RNA sequence: AAGACCAGGC
């Protein structure tokens, strides 16, 4: 079901999608 | 120190022998009082122990991550599928004498970070050493040798 | 045979279960000990590094070749470096070793314990031999290193104790128990409810008879018996590493007897 | 940061055994606890030392001269 | 080195509050209708529960260290099986011409009641207690 | 090193404390003792 | 940098013997033992052997400090029976005990298979 | 005896907190006298 | 304020304290590299004569 | 995460779905959906201080949502999700945090003022710094001979490399009396 | 240094290692502890120099402080601790460690007490053998609750010619209070026997206690399996106690009580109701650990921490607050933005209803921190404007 | 408040009386009203108090 | 206290 | 060598 509700262990994916393009420094570069 | 603002110095180091110890053989590589607890209440140090000897027998990571879904109840459990007593607590028998402990002691694997700040870098002594030039009184710091 | 008696239950080459009855715990406990650290081993102890392009410092390997578990069979018929009239050392009381390390194979090359030569004269003795206990056949990875990275040393071990140091020390765990049903009321259990229900029964409780309720709490009684294991590193024998505990703790209680009659 | 020779704790030697568990992993393919356990790594004293070690080595050695 | 008290009573009652190894039990004396003990106990050497016919002893006799056994060939005044010592703190009287003395062995409390010990019960630090059966 | 990138300052009894506003853009516990304390803030 | 060498442990240093005997004032027939360099290991097994000889009339030991590998013991026995030989006594029991030991378990070792 | 009674009054109050809860009291309060303030905070006053 | 009502001064050395359990009260554990540092002006006396010159 | 309670299915719901997710552990797997698409389908919102005033957040995107038609005496004691209003759910509370309580366990159990201590002293643990700490001229560093990820993890260490730098070694502790030292 | 105590004269003690190896009952006039604390040591020079540091400022003449004429040195931590457990009528001793007990006291006149008893097994008691360090003409006697001539709880102390009498032996007998029986080994004998006191009852007891262990962990702050609920619901209750003047303040059906506004005496009794909630929410587990739970014991023998403590381990951790009023709404009328607006329950403003063993939620655990922030901040403030106001 | 005081029996006994705490400061006022103790009378600003009473 | 109630 | 600034310790 491509289209289902979502847990808490899947936010995790969410974050690792963040640092994945962010990084921790984010800030100072951009 | 721990990761629990538990910090503290050195104050002897013991051996195998003199350590106290638990049938299995282990033996502890640290011992913090007990004193260092109740109003400290930094309780999540105790529990990062009890979780920690789980993952240790377990192989398995042990997550201690913030606001989960995992209990003091549940990991209880899990050491007593290993063989240990639920608590953590084991016997031990005195380094010294060989006889039993009146008492059960909290033994469990702890993350212990070693902060900088070892004494040698410190301990510092003087006696007439390099005088000040417009005082004339010592100088300052222990690294020109003040007072 | 006589006084205290021994009762080997399962036994292998690195371990040696076995219950010892009639004797004091304070004995017991003083043989404990001196089997962790007082029996008479061989580990290097001075390393003069030549070249060295690995990632580890020099100390760092020095470290651990100090703990690489060495032979230590005949280490009796050896002394001690102190008591040797030779300045410095020699084969009558120390052990040489090599050590070159170059980096070939284009990919990762290791310096295990096992590419240790032994460049001294053994004279005929068992010792100074990289204890391997590994599958393959090079126990105890010293260090890695690329491409041409070099490393030669040259080690010389000799024979101090568990006190002077771990890195002696043949022990390695000992396991200890006793009265495993606290009969003898050295233990005040710590409990929610149950004491009994709650703390694990130990493997140890099927040698000795249980509690039984209606019966008193003896007194009189003192603790006997002892439910050990003595696990070993190598170097010496598991068997040793008992024997020669029995006997350095007697040449001990000898000397102050001894020391005594020179008064 | 290489494997550490005989476990802190009880003294029991562990530089043989690092290739032998970072083995029955890739392709054995045993879960941690598991892999110890045959390595003959009982009581968790050793046990740590083993399933905690991250070998830095290898990317120091990932330099050039 | 004669006896200071001879009688038997019989337990009241036994009580452990929060105590694992020791029990205060009290219990009227079988002569005198005056007679009340209170006495602390190692419930732990030698058990005793409510109804029991004991036989309580002082006095002082069979102060320089202590001998281990080795008595073994010596006198034996433990025809008991309970023997402490202890010293007695005060002398209290209540009312009437009756008296009761308080008893504790180096951290076992005990108090006597009755009155008749008037040349017998001394004010001294010695005592040893005994009982039986 | 991670968390002096990720530093912040404030030049000079209310400003020092957490406020609500704080939750999410700022950690509540990182900040220095004594001295100053809630004038340096870590995101 | 402050630490002592290790082998301070178990070699006497400079003239010193392992044993310096003092007679106690405070009470007759007793003794003070200085042992050099030792510890529980020998001291707790000394001091045990001692209360077995009901001629004893008194043993115990100590390790003033940990610092210092070193300990104290002292003794007091009946009348008219030197504790040193006492010592020597409960010092021999001590061996004979650990005699046996030591054979109980070679002839018990040989009888093991694998 | 001043450098003694001095301390012997600084000392235990090393040991209190800056704040006036759980009338002004504690800490600032002690400020406020040895000040001998005109206006105090909490001014009040009990009559019987 | 700064140089009279108070200045560093010498004779002294500070370092790490840990508490010991074996020492009397008033005493206090001085580590043998402070001892050897820090000295004290003993003038000779025919009592100590003997002992000093020794020490020296 | 964006609420909107656009589900012509029900009630108001994460716009953001385990089809979305599971499609970001497939390039996470490769190792084409990044952060900058989570963002350009209107699944997640940058949310500054002043904007957060008229916005109602959820905590746990699970339990605050889903009807009611026991539990766990362990636990800690939740309140409740009596609302509908939701507009923004909490990617996850863990996150309020900053690099230095992430390598916190269970901060969640200690008194706050001795996690902001801890926030202090990991700034000056033991560990590696770098790797190519063998090729720095710089006035003193410090590498812990052996380092040891602890046996016990923050599921944001993850980020903090942590695992693979850590700030010190898994002691086997004794919390008990003994020499009195 | 703000005490005469903060600088005293010492004998020495060449020691190896690099640290200054101080006695612990001469721990608080410093105040010191071993988390890295350093010390200043400075020597004498003169012949007199050194008399007037050994006649006026020798440790033992400080025992007692004039600032508030009661002594100010103690037995702390392990000794104290320990000294309880081994003063139970339940501590008995054998002779091979009564023994070795009586070796360690220095002045030991070299003779073992007659047994406190001989019946079948020859032991002795704590109470006993902790005497041995009681020099004789000490008398001492106290009197707690329940307590006379025979205390039952084994409460009060006495002791006469210098041997415990009876009674148990904690904080309240050998700290440094008032009857301490310090301060009266002080008056009694001088600056000199007294401070030997402390080294032997330490001796002894720390000896002991190295035998007898003692610990703590996790299970000491767990509460019975059905106190745990008991609480639950008085958290409960006492939420609708709150709903409920919540409901009769949103209707005006209550009066304001004289001198304050009808708001405040909304928060006036919120406050009251939660406090009194909490109070015995831990109040239930307080009197559920058993005479064995280790924290219990470390908190009678008055060595670490107290009941609010337990509490907020084992029960409630509680309300949280900073200028005096719970939580505030920095967001226009909200806690959080987690919050619907005009939201003055506890739940909102601060009142943390979970223990440290089961965990805040992010709520909870934000306001906590709120809370603790406010805290650290003076102990970064009044800390030198409090020098100022010494100086 | 909780006052202390001699019962006529002899013995101290519990008799609480009623008090008036103000929020304010003026003495040489609210001191000549009737129904007062002026002998009792107390604001915790010593100024005044010194200023009316005298410095004792 | 601020992190116990108001009043503690 | 003196000072200033930042950092960190109880
Ligand atoms: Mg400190
Ligand atoms: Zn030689
Ligand atoms: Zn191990």
């Amino acid at each position: 079901d491509e289209s289902a509700p979502i847990t808490a262990e899947d936010s995790w994916a969410v974050i690792s999608a963040f640092f994945r393009e962010k990084g921790l420094v984010s800030q100072q570069l951009d | 120190a721990s990761r629990h603002g538990q910090k503290g110095t050195i104050g002897i180091t013991y051996r195998r022998e003199d350590m106290p110890f638990t049938a299995e053989g282990i033996v502890p590589d640290l011992i913090i009082n007990p004193h260092a607890i109740p109003s400290r209440m930094t309780v999540a140090h105790l529990i990062e122990c009890l979780l920690s000897k789980v993952a240790a027998l377990s192989g398995n990571e042990g997550d201690a991550s913030p606001f989960t879904d995992i209990t003091v109840e549940g990991i209880s459990k899990l050491l007593r599928e290993h063989g240990y007593q639920s608590r953590g607590f084991e016997v031990m028998y005195n380094g010294h004498t060989g006889k039993k402990l009146m008492a059960q002691i909290f033994f469990g694997p702890t993350y212990y970070q070693r902060l900088r700040h070892m004494v040698d870098d410190k301990i510092h002594a003087r006696a007439r050493g390099p005088m000040q030039v417009l005082t004339r009184q010592p100088v300052e710091g222990r690294s020109r040798d003040g007072g | 045979e006589e006084g205290p008696q021994v009762k080997i239950r399962e036994a292998s080459k690195d371990n040696v279960d076995f219950i010892l009855s009639n004797v004091d715990l304070a004995m017991a406990n003083s043989l404990r000990r001196v089997m962790i650290a007082e029996i008479p081993t061989l580990a290097i102890d001075s390393v003069e590094v030549e070249t060295n392009t690995t990632v580890l410092a020099d100390e760092f390997i020095a470290h651990r070749l100090g703990l690489i578990p060495l032979q230590s069979m005949d280490i009796e018929q050896l002394e001690y470096s102190r008591d040797c009239f030779c300045e410095d050392h020699c084969d009558k009381c120390s052990v040489v070793l090599t050590l070159q390390a170059f980096g070939e194979s284009e990919s990762t090359t290791n310096v295990y314990s096992k590419d240790l030569v032994i460049v001294s004269n053994l004279m005929g003795r068992n010792i100074g031999h990289p204890i391997i206990q590994d599958k393959e056949g090079n126990g105890v990875l010293i260090c890695k290193l690329r491409k041409g990275q070099e490393l030669k040393l040259t080690c010389v071990a000799k024979k101090g104790i568990a006190k002077e140091h771990a890195k002696w020390g043949p022990a390695a765990a000992i396991e200890f128990e006793y009265d495993p049903w606290n009969k003898l009321k050295h233990t005040d259990y710590w409990y929610e409810q149950d004491s009994a229900k709650e703390w694990p029964q130990s493997k140890n409780c099927e040698y000795e008879d249980p509690p039984n309720e209606g019966d008193p709490f003896d007194y009189k009684a003192q603790a006997d018996t002892f439910y050990m294991n003595v696990e070993s590193v190598g170097s010496i024998p598991v068997d040793q590493v008992v024997v020669r505990g029995i006997d350095t703790l007697q040449k001990k209680v000898a000397s102050i007897l001894l020391a005594l009659t020179q008064m | 940061m290489i494997v550490p020779v005989r476990c802190f704790s009880c003294g029991k030697v562990v530089g043989d055994k690092w290739e032998s568990y970072l083995n029955l992993l890739q392709e054995d393919e045993l879960d941690e606890g598991t892999a110890l356990s045959r390595l003959g790594l009982k009581r968790y004293c050793c046990r740590r030392m083993i399933l905690t070690h991250v070998d830095l080595i290898e990317k120091f050695l990932r330099y050039n001269p | 080195s004669n006896t200071l008290f001879d009688d038997i009573f019989q337990v009241s009652e036994v009580d452990p509050g929060r105590y694992n190894k020791v029990c205060r039990i009290e219990a009227a004396s079988t002569t005198q209708d005056q007679c009340k003990l209170t006495l602390d106990i190692n419930v732990e050497l030698f058990p005793v529960a409510a109804q029991d016919s004991l036989t309580v002893t002082i006095a002082s006799s069979l102060t320089r260290s202590w001998r281990p056994p080795q008595a073994g060939d010596r006198s034996l005044a433990d025809d008991y099986d309970y023997v402490m010592y202890g010293t007695a703190y005060k002398f209290e009287e209540v009312s009437k011409d009756l008296i009761a003395v308080y008893y504790s062995f180096g951290g076992l409390l005990m108090r006597l009641e009755g009155n008749y010990r008037n040349l017998n019960n001394l004010k001294q630090e010695n005592a040893y207690l005994l009982i039986r059966r | 090193t991670l968390s002096h990138l990720r530093r912040t300052n404030t030049p000079i009894a209310k400003p020092r404390q957490l406020h609500n506003t704080h939750w999410g853009l700022v950690c509540p516990a990182e900040t220095p003792e004594g001295q100053a304390c809630g004038l340096v803030k870590n995101l | 940098m402050n630490a002592p060498d290790r082998f301070e442990l178990f070699l006497l240093g400079e003239g010193e013997s392992k044993l310096k005997i003092d007679p106690d004032t405070k009470a007759p027939n007793a003794v003070v033992i200085t042992f050099e360099k030792e510890d529980h290991t020998l001291g707790n097994l000394i001091r045990a052997e001692l209360l077995n000889d009901r001629k004893v009339l008194f043993a115990a030991y100590k390790v003033e400090h940990p610092f210092f590998a070193r300990f104290k013991l002292r003794i007091q026995t009946t009348e008219g029976y030197d504790p040193k030989d006492a010592l020597k006594n409960a010092c021999n029991s001590i061996i004979n005990k650990l005699g046996a030991l030591k054979t109980n378990f070679e002839t018990e070792w040989n009888l093991q298979t694998l | 005896v001043g450098v003694l009674a001095a301390q012997s009054i600084g000392e235990p109050a090393t040991q209190m907190t800056l704040n006036t809860f759980h009338v002004t009291s504690g800490v600032p309060r002690l400020k406020e006298i040895l000040n001998v303030a005109k206006n105090m905070k909490t001014p009040s006053l009990t009559v019987y | 304020r700064g140089n009279l009502m108070g200045k560093r001064v010498d004779f002294s050395a500070r370092t790490v304290i840990s508490g010991d359990p074996n020492l009397e009260l008033d005493q206090v554990g001085v580590p043998k590299s402070i001892a050897k540092t820090l000295t004290y002006p003993e003038v000779v006396t025919p009592y100590n004569i003997d002992r000093l010159t020794q020490l020296v | 995460f964006i609420v909107e309670d656009d589900e012509s299915l029900g009630h108001k719901e994460l716009k953001v779905r385990k089809g979305h997710i599971a499609k970001l552990m497939a390039t996470e797997y490769q190792d084409e959906y990044t952060w900058s698409s989570l963002l350009n389908e209107g699944l997640v919102e940058y949310i500054d201080a002043e904007e957060e005033e008229s916005i109602l957040i959820a905590m746990q995107p699970e339990d605050l949502e889903p009807a009611e038609a026991d539990v766990d005496p362990a636990k800690r004691i939740r309140v409740s999700h009596h609302a509908t209003t939701f507009t923004h759910c909490e990617i996850h509370p863990s996150m309020i945090l900053g690099v230095a309580a992430s390598i916190i366990p269970f901060p969640d159990h200690n008194q706050s003022p001795r996690n902001t201590y801890q926030s202090a002293m990991g700034k000056q643990a033991m560990g590696v710094f770098l790797t190519n700490y063998n090729v720095r001229m710089d006035t003193m560093a410090n590498i812990l001979y052996y380092p040891q990820k602890p046996l016990g993890t923050t599921r944001a260490m993850e980020y903090l490399k942590f695992r693979e730098l850590p700030a010190g070694q898994n002691a086997i502790v004794a919390i008990a009396c003994y020499s009195g030292y | 240094s703000l005490h005469k105590m903060s600088m005293m004269a010492h004998r020495v003690k060449v020691i190896p290692y690099s640290t200054f190896r101080l006695n612990l009952s001469v721990t608080s006039p410093y105040n010191a502890d071993f988390d890295g604390d350093e010390m200043n040591l400075h020597v004498p020079q003169s012949e007199e120099t050194r008399a007037e540091l050994s006649q006026l400022c020798a440790v033992p003449l400080q025992i007692v402080s004039p600032q508030s004429n009661k002594p100010c040195m103690g037995i702390v931590q392990d000794t104290l601790c320990g000294i309880r457990k081994l003063t139970l009528r339940d501590t008995f001793i054998e002779l091979d460690q009564v023994l070795n007990m009586l070796y360690w006291v220095p002045d030991w006149d070299g003779v073992i007490p007659t047994p406190a008893i001989i019946k079948p097994k020859p032991l002795w008691s704590g109470k006993q053998i902790l005497s041995v360090a009681i020099p004789n003409g000490i008398h001492l006697q106290r009197f707690d609750e329940g307590t006379t001539l025979l205390s039952p709880k084994d409460n009060g102390m006495l002791i006469i010619d210098g041997q415990i009498i009876f009674g148990v032996v904690e904080k309240k007998t050998v700290g440094s209070s008032n009857g301490g029986l310090i301060h009266v080994v002080t008056r009694e004998k001088g600056p000199q026997v007294c401070a030997k006191l402390f080294g032997n009852i330490q001796k002894v007891v720390n000896f002991w206690l190295l035998h007898n262990g003692f610990s703590t962990g996790i299970g000491d702050t767990i509460a019975d399996g059905p106190t745990m609920r008991e609480i639950t619901e008085t958290i409960a209750e006492a939420k609708k106690k709150v709903l409920d003047v919540t409901k009769e303040a949103q209707a005006n059906l209550l009066t304001a009580k004289h001198g304050m506004t009808l708001r405040e005496s909304f928060e006036d009794n919120v406050v009251r109701f939660l406090n009194e909630a909490r109070d015995k929410a831990g109040r239930l587990a307080e009197v559920n650990l058993k005479d064995l739970n280790n924290v219990k014991q470390m908190v009678m023998a008055g060595s670490k921490g107290s009941f609010i403590n337990i509490a907020q381990m084992s029960a409630c951790v509680g309300q949280q607050s900073v200028e005096g009023k719970r939580i505030a709404f920095g967001f226009v009328d909200r806690t959080l933005p987690h919050f619907s607006k005009d939201d003055y329950s506890p739940e909102s403003k601060g009142f943390v209803e979970n223990s440290y063993l089961r965990g805040l939620t992010p709520q909870e655990f934000f306001f906590h921190a709120m809370g603790g922030r406010e805290g650290l901040i003076d102990t970064a403030v009044k800390t030198a404007e409090t020098g100022y106001i010494q100086r | 408040y909780d006052r202390k005081v001699p019962s006529p029996t002899g013995e101290y006994v519990k008799e609480p009386e009623w008090v008036l705490e103000t929020d304010g400061v003026n003495l040489s006022e609210v001191m000549t009203v009737p129904g007062i103790d002026p002998t009792r009378i107390y604001t915790n600003s010593f100024i005044d108090i010194m200023e009316v009473l005298g410095i004792e | 206290n601020p992190i116990w109630g108001i009043g503690c």
